[PDB]
DNA sequence: CCCCCCGGCCCCCCCGGC
DNA sequence: TTTCGGGGGGGCCGGGGGG
């Protein structure tokens, strides 16, 4: 939306101490070519997404140390997303970063959402078992959507003859916390 | 004799979605898939020898057809499967260019799953998300709680069920009328039992005892495939006087060359599923279990601390 | 190495062939049966300690392949290296390859099996799966719940139990042909009793009381040469050190234990043995008596396996038992 | 196996030019017309562009009935094409809706051929256009000579400084460690005219650049004796090095001042 | 330091003969004989057999009064092997019931003296005469051209499927990134025999072995310039180098087909 | 004579029941 | 927190080969 250009990381890339230094760190103060051939004034700045950040196993060599270092002094915005922030390999980043928390959305935030896809794909679906749903993912929406795409492959309406049966099948069971 | 003669699990595996018995509406959901494409990331658990594979196999077949050796890449505990090879052969073959139908799609099977590290369970995470468009995975495991949260979130979950009795009579039914082997229903009831649920162990119990003694009767059947030890250490514990439950121990187990390791941790697991037990005294079962297993390990593997914790438990018990 | 005359007897003993091994006829002749017709499947040897599991895996081997067995087979046990990278390497190409010397199918042999790692186990299923066409398995194993279910699922369950008398008994009289000896019916009852069903005491034993005879031609080997060589008590001591203890009082069961133990420097836990193989068989009206004895008895025995003192863990041997019977009054 | 067939009369030139930049971008869509081949790609980073061009003039028989995108895996390009040696012909072979295409190794003399076939990528990078620009400064020098600068430099720090002013090229690196300087003057011999340093300075310039990004562009040197450095006051370095029907180009982003 | 004594003019010759298949087995049982010495391994996973031959002709001076078994292990052969130079002259002596072989390294010209002592390793590894069989195909080849297909195919797969037919020779790979294909033809030159191809054919063969084991195999191309080959569908493939007065041999095993 | 590829140690981090 | 042992992943070091 800000007009910037992206410049994604993730688990399925080496961002180890050394690749670190040796790859996106050339990129905290450095232009776009990307941005420049295709000329707002913020296309030449990059904005550098760590997405799954804390998917880097290691102490050291691992280089949350080396991305919290990062965060000090880069010259372009840089976003971190994690999954768990209160995790030890996360303490580098307990101050030097803007914290944002996304909570697990309500039910009727989405039950639009889930009504557009439900009339969309053609399948009935009750909009007083949608909260049922909700609770069987623990506020996944991706599952969410998974459970009704497979659901509707032969169940064509869903309401409170099989919310049961679904919720129960389709359970997440999450190791609870101490 | 330099000739061996083909496992019936093998020979007998089930091709297509419709050969595979129980859960019935898994295998019609599947079946669906498999007529209309569009197959997305899923994950089937269940108990070992219910058809898990089977069916990742037999679906992927049908799905794909010819193209079945370009577009299946399969991997499973005995490759590597490091994060490595899910940095570079997976997201190779998943940006490979395969022209498919309009409606399939190049399929990942994983299998064995739950013994993947979590570097590389978290490096599929964004191989999954960017390729859907032309690749699915398909993960097959006994334990759906190794697989991380992300990955659970990006898949379907197909929790598979055990097998009743009738449909593993009814596989076993099919198998023998496509052998001619000749067998007794008393015979056929001993190998269901033995079996619990698993079709592999069934099958590979009846093909033993037909090798081994061609007519299939609950005394061959008992012959080839011994009464499980569970049960004997169940009826060991449920015992009302101390002595019935020292002659089980003696005449069942300990005369039959079972471990005394075997025994206690079996007498634990047991206790642990006495529904029919108050749980306090289960709990105190246990610690007196517990005491014993330690100086078990310690090395005092004898016949006399097993009979004293026999005699333990029955103390408590009154 | 110079000869097979200088292997210790456990050694020199071992079955070259199925016809030698003895006391498992239901399991060689099933395992026969399979060979003979072609239908081996992959196959599970669950025992205790020294009851022919080895002996006829390599027995099997031999048969199917001849002479020429160890270069046709791959055999693996605790003491080489099996972990996961094994299984990937070293198994799967033996297993997904022809044989170099004939075309029969192949054999691995995992003794042992109950050593190796969780991973290695679950990277071996879908080995054995894929290559069950040209390829066998044999896993050996004394405890069955290190083996994990997927492990068992695959495999065909041959329990080896303990040695019978009789099969003991036929042995015993093997090796006294081969070696010139001479037994009495007393002492192969000892020997068979101390056994255990356990076929390597049986020869390490025999092969102690051989060398402990002036003569081995002239002299015979008397349940007196037993006792003495593994240095147990005799029946006799241990009947009398129970009436003492049962029916004597505190000062004279004291002075009979100690007599009895030093006559021959006997160890208090081959009593503490004795004692209960011989109560084992008491009617006991009361079953709480019973219960003290054992308690008492393997309480006595653990602290004993630490060390302690010897004298005071007698006096408590006396005690517990005295106390434990003096419930059958009341 | 019809539509393209591209002859190269050595297999050495593919596997030079492959090398050139094979270390700077790994997924590269080939674009073949009957003009030639064009590939434009876009590093990781995405600070680095390599474009290159070869024309028809370059192969002994190029035909191509209409043009044909090709996704390449560079790493699994180069593992091809080190099977082939240098006095074979290479040819390249791609069909309709192509899910793979043919590499022929031919030698003339004996009666060895080797065929080999590459799985081709989906790739959906976007072709970005280059427009003509006047940059105020231009020079050029051989190849080996800015190579070893470039290496020379970037022992001490990750970051490399270029000014151009009056008759003087200048490139300094400043790090931890400590810093080192190298000063050119434009020079011109008629004996030896490959080594003459050439300047053209319209406006003073000075700009700064990454180290590994300049390793990976001096990886291309083998490919031309001379190298050319176009830069401007806030635009992209361009290192172009020659071919003989053809050019490999490396536009630089530099770092913001 | 009677019994067996035999002597290398140059040390460099049984080094390269230890390297070429130092890699594929790590236990060999060297047999010493009035004829000279042979060799008979099996890998760890019993699928490559490695046989070695020397005659008495690659000596200068050998002796041997009864045959005697040597039971050794390759890396430390090879460890003390590398300790020589390549313009000295090696020894190998052994007495009688050895536990230990001696290695002499000799400079003449130098007066250099280099003594080195090996322990045996009992091995229960009898001697398993190879039963000569008839082959589908022979083919002998340069060392080099086979060694570079193999280097170049093994990159593409893990296996290499060999196919003789009538007057062809064709090596194939296929893998995930890609499949090559090396189709060579009979051809003989009086000007340069040593590149000559030649192909002899009874019945058609096809048969498909792993790559590392070629791999490992194709580094004794250092002791012959001309590699043959032996095919059969009913037996394990035959690697033969030929030295001055011996050879060494692979035997392996194909995969299965299925 | 110098540079690059690629096998092998060396270290450090993380489960360990069902 | 952590008393062995196994497994995995990343970093250098160095042998060998090629130009
Ligand atoms: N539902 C089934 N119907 C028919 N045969 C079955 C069925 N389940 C298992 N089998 C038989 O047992 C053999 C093995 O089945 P599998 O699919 O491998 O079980 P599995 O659950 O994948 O085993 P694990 O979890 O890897 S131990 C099949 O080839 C079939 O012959
Ligand atoms: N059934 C038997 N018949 C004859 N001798 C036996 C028999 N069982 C054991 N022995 C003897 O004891 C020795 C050891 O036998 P093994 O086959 O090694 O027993 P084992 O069950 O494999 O021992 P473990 O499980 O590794 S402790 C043999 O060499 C024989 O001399
Ligand atoms: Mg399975
Ligand atoms: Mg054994």
């Amino acid at each position: 939306e800000l007009g910037y250009d992206i410049l994604e990381q993730n688990a399925s890339d080496v961002r180890s101490k050394t690749l670190l230094n040796a790859g996106v760190k050339n990129a905290l103060d450095n232009m776009s070519v990307v941005g420049y051939f295709k000329h707002n004034l913020n296309g030449k700045h990059f904005v550098i997404i760590m997405d799954e950040v804390d998917g880097m196993s290691g102490g050291d060599r691992g280089g949350v140390g080396q991305l919290a270092q990062f965060c000090r002094k880069t010259s372009t915005p840089l976003i971190l997303i994690c999954n768990e922030r209160n995790l030890p390999k996360m303490r580098p980043f307990d101050r030097v970063c803007l914290d944002i928390q996304f909570r697990r959305p309500d039910a009727n935030s989405i039950k639009s959402r889930l009504m557009t896809i439900a009339i969309r794909e053609k399948f009935k679906l009750d909009p007083n078992v949608i909260d049922r749903l909700i609770q069987t993912t623990r506020g996944d929406i991706r599952q969410v959507i998974n459970l009704l795409s497979t659901i509707s492959t032969t169940t064509k309406t869903i309401n409170h003859e099989n919310i049961n049966e679904i919720s129960k099948a389709w359970e997440k069971n999450i190791a609870l916390k101490p | 004799t330099l000739s061996l003669q083909l496992p019936w699990v093998e020979k007998y595996r089930p091709q297509v979605l419709s050969d595979i018995v129980g859960n019935k509406e898994t295998i019609d959901r599947l079946q669906q898939i498999a007529k209309d494409g569009n197959m997305p990331h899923m994950i089937i658990s269940g108990m070992p020898g219910i058809g898990k594979t089977t069916s990742v196999h037999c679906l992927a077949h049908e799905l794909l057809g010819r193209s079945y050796a370009d577009g299946v890449l399969e991997l499973n505990a005995s490759d590597d499967r490091g994060i490595d090879v899910v940095r570079n052969q997976i997201k190779h073959f998943a940006q490979k260019k395969l022209h498919l139908p309009p409606g399939k799609h190049k399929i990942v099977i994983l299998d064995e799953a739950d013994s993947m590290t979590a570097g590389a369970q978290q490096a599929l995470r964004r191989t999954m998300e960017l390729y859907s468009n032309s690749t699915r995975f398909a993960f097959a495991c006994n334990q759906s709680n190794k697989i991380i949260e992300p990955l659970q979130s990006r898949c379907a979950i197909l929790r598979y069920s055990k097998l009743s009795d009738e449909d593993v009579l009814k596989r076993l039914l099919q198998i023998i009328k496509l052998e001619d082997v000749k067998y007794t229903n008393d015979g056929l009831e001993a190998i269901i039992f033995t079996a619990e649920g698993d079709m592999r162990q069934a099958i590979n119990n009846l093909q033993s005892t037909v090798a081994g003694h061609g007519l299939v009767n609950a005394d061959n059947v008992f012959k080839i495939v011994d009464s499980p030890h569970p049960l004997i250490v169940k009826k060991m514990l449920l015992a009302s006087n101390l002595e019935d439950s020292i002659q089980i121990l003696r005449t069942d187990l300990w005369k039959k060359g079972y471990s005394s390791i075997d025994i206690v941790t079996t007498s634990f697991r047991v206790t642990k599923n006495l529904a029919q037990v108050k749980e306090s005294v289960r709990l105190e079962m246990i610690k007196e279990i517990g005491l014993t297993h330690m100086r078990i390990l310690e090395g005092v593997g004898t016949y006399l601390q097993l009979a004293s914790m026999l005699a333990k438990i029955h103390k408590l018990n009154n | 190495k110079r000869s097979k005359e200088n292997l210790p007897w456990v050694e020199k003993y071992r079955p070259e062939t199925l016809d030698e091994v003895y006391g498992q006829n239901e399991v060689i002749t099933t395992v026969r049966k399979f060979v003979d017709e072609g239908k081996l499947p992959h196959l599970l040897f669950y025992g205790p300690p020294g009851t022919g599991k080895t002996s006829t895996i390599v027995a099997l081997a031999r048969e199917i392949y001849g002479k020429n067995y160890s270069n046709m087979v791959l055999e693996l046990n605790a003491s080489d290296d099996r972990g996961i990278d094994v299984v990937r390497n070293q198994i799967k190409d033996f297993a997904s390859t022809r044989q170099i010397f004939s075309k029969g199918f192949k054999l691995i042999i995992l003794d042992e099996a109950d050593a190796m790692t969780n991973a290695a186990q679950n990277a071996l299923r879908r080995v054995i799966e894929r290559y069950t066409k040209n390829t066998r398995f044999c896993v050996l194993a004394n405890y069955a719940h290190k083996l994990t279910p997927a492990l068992l699922s695959r495999c065909t369950r041959f329990r080896f139990q303990p040695l019978p008398q009789e099969a003991i008994e036929r042995r015993i009289a093997n090796v006294l042909v081969h070696e010139k000896l001479k037994l009495s019916p007393n002492a192969e009852k000892a020997l068979i009793e101390l056994s255990n069903g356990d076929m390597r005491r049986v020869l390490n034993v025999l092969q102690s009381c051989k060398a402990t005879l002036d003569n081995p031609d002239e002299d015979e080997i008397s349940d007196d040469v037993i006792y003495e060589c593994c240095g147990a008590p005799r029946p006799s001591d241990l009947k009398a050190v129970l009436k003492s203890i049962l029916e004597d009082d505190w000062g004279t069961a004291h002075y009979t234990l100690n007599k009895v133990r030093s006559a021959k420097g006997l160890a208090l836990i081959d009593l503490i043995e004795g004692i209960v193989k011989i109560l084992e068989d008491y009617e006991l009206q009361n079953e709480e008596t019973r219960v003290h004895l054992l308690t008492k008895l393997a309480d006595i025995e653990y602290s004993i396996s630490k060390g302690g003192n010897d004298q005071i863990q007698g006096s408590a041997v006396i005690g517990a038992i005295k106390a434990s019977f003096e419930n059958e009054t009341v | 196996a019809s539509m393209l067939e591209a002859k190269f009369e050595e297999a050495s030139l593919f596997k030079r030019i492959i090398d050139g930049f094979k270390d700077c971008v790994q997924l590269v869509n080939f674009q073949c017309k009957e003009d030639g081949i064009i590939a434009q790609a876009v590093d990781d980073s995405r600070v680095l562009l390599v474009s290159l061009e070869i024309g028809v003039e370059a192969f002994q028989e190029y035909r191509c009935d209409h043009p044909v995108t090709l996704g390449m895996d560079l790493t699994s390009l180069s593992k091809i094409l080190r099977c082939g040696n240098n006095t074979d012909t290479l040819t390249l072979i791609a069909d309709n809706t192509p899910d793979s295409i043919i590499l022929l190794f031919e030698d003339t003399k004996k009666d060895r051929i080797a065929e080999y076939s590459l799985k081709l990528m989906d790739i959906d990078a976007d072709f970005l256009k280059i427009e003509e620009l006047q940059y105020d400064s231009t020079l050029s020098l051989p190849s080996s000579e800015f190579s070893k600068i470039v290496r020379d430099l970037s022992q001490l720090s990750d970051s490399i400084n270029i000014m151009i002013t009056k008759e003087t090229i200048k490139f300094v690196a400043d790090g931890d460690i400590g810093s080192g300087s190298v000063i050119i003057k434009p020079f011109v011999d008629m004996e030896h005219p490959e080594t003459s340093i050439k300047l053209e300075m319209d406006q003073p310039v000075d700009l700064t650049f990454g180290a590994k990004y300049l390793l990976d562009i001096i990886k291309g040197s083998s490919l031309s004796d001379r190298v050319g450095i176009r830069l401007s006051s806030e635009a992209p370095a361009l290192f172009q090095f020659d071919l003989k029907s053809g050019f490999l180009q490396f536009f630089l982003a530099p770092k913001f001042n």
